[PDB]
């Protein structure tokens, strides 16, 4: 869908389906020209190089949906975010799941 | 016995049902037990020595 | 660091056979788990498989009889094949690192866990483009 959030404030991501059984959900961002780069893995962990700006919603709650919240959006945050599933009753998806474009102001 | 399994009623007849589990919420397992070593080994010794006699 | 860098032909003719070539430099192939993405324009990526020298290998069941992975452990570098192209496979392929993580939520035994893989360093990418 379409995400238009003023900058400075916090913005949610919704992505995938609802929660059936235990999620590992990957993150990822996509610069316009560009590859998209590792974001978020195990729902709240992170590499080294990006700061704790990055939080994820824990697989924890069931019946639920991932969800990427960002803290203090600025402007160089507007690229495209794709959302990938693994699932513990669900078959590994070969494919991405559907992009979220949000729009910063 | 972790499954969290759910609770649906069928019909059967008259004044009458049967209760079964509809779906599994959560993830799914097996039934299993427990039994703590250094004290399963410990007492099968107890019991040969009282069987070596 | 690690830089990828991949290589092709660039125009393809359908019913031929497409091979890339995926540069590895700072590392040795042997010690990392490798795989390839086809992203089509405007669309999400699409995962192929990863592969790796000890055998572990698996692949995508709706491509399963058309690819061929391979190792060049002389020139270190990763190339793959691809036949019976059609008109549904112009994208942009990539070469990038493959990472195995382990998820235990449950017995330790019994074959109840499930193993995930997620890309680390990701090359620049090629261009493909299949016409007549
Ligand atoms: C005896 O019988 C008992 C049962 O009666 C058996 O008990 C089982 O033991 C195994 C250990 O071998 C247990 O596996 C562990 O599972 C936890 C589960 O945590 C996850 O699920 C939580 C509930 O859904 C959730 O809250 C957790 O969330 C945390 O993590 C997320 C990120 O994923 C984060 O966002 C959250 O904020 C939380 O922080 C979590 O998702 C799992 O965490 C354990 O991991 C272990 O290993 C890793 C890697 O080494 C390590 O990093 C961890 O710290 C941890 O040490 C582990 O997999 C299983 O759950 C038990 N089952 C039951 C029913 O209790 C037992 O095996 C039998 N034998 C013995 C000898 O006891
Ligand atoms: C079990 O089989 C049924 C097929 O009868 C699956 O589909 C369900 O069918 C019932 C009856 O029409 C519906 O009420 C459910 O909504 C259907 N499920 C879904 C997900 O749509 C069912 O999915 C199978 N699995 C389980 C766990 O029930
Ligand atoms: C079991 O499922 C119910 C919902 O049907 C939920 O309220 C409860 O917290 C669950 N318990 C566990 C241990 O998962
Ligand atoms: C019994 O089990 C304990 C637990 O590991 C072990 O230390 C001990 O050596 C065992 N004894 C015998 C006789 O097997």
């Amino acid at each position: 869908t379409f995400v238009s959030v003023a900058p400075g404030q916090t913005a949610r991501i919704t992505c995938g389906e609802e929660s059936l059984g235990s999620r590992s959900v990957i993150w990822y961002q996509q610069r316009p020209g560009q590859a998209p780069s590792l974001i978020i893995y195990n729902n709240n962990d992170r590499p080294s190089g990006i700061p704790d700006r990055f939080s994820g919603s824990p697989g924890s709650t069931f019946g639920t949906t991932a969800t990427l919240t960002i803290t203090s959006v600025e402007a160089g945050d507007e690229a495209d975010y794709y959302c990938h599933i693994w699932d513990s009753r669900r078959p590994t998806n070969w494919v991405f799941g559907e992009g979220t474009t949000l729009i910063v102001l | 016995r972790p499954n969290n399994n759910t609770r649906k009623s069928i019909h059967i007849g008259p004044g009458r049902a049967f209760y079964t589990t509809g779906e599994i919420i959560g993830d799914i397992r097996q039934a299993h037990c427990n039994i703590s070593r250094a004290k399963w080994n410990d007492t099968l010794k107890q019991i040969v020595i009282k069987l070596r006699e | 660091q690690v830089h990828l860098q991949e290589s092709g032909p660039g125009l393809v003719k359908p019913s031929e056979t497409l091979s890339l070539t995926c540069n590895v430099s700072g590392t040795l192939v042997r010690d990392n788990y490798w795989s390839w993405i086809r992203q089509p324009l405007g669309k999400q990526p699409e995962w192929i498989g990863y592969v790796h020298d000890s055998g572990d290998t698996n692949y995508n069941p709706s491509l399963k009889s058309r690819v061929h992975l391979s190792l060049d452990k002389s020139k270190n570098l990763v190339s793959l094949r691809l036949t019976g192209v059609t008109a549904a496979d112009s994208a942009i392929y990539y070469c990038a690192t493959t990472k195995h993580g382990r998820r235990i939520y449950g017995v330790v035994a019994f074959k109840e866990w499930f193993t995930y893989f997620y890309m680390d360093v990701w090359g620049k990418g090629t261009s493909v483009t299949v016409s007549s």
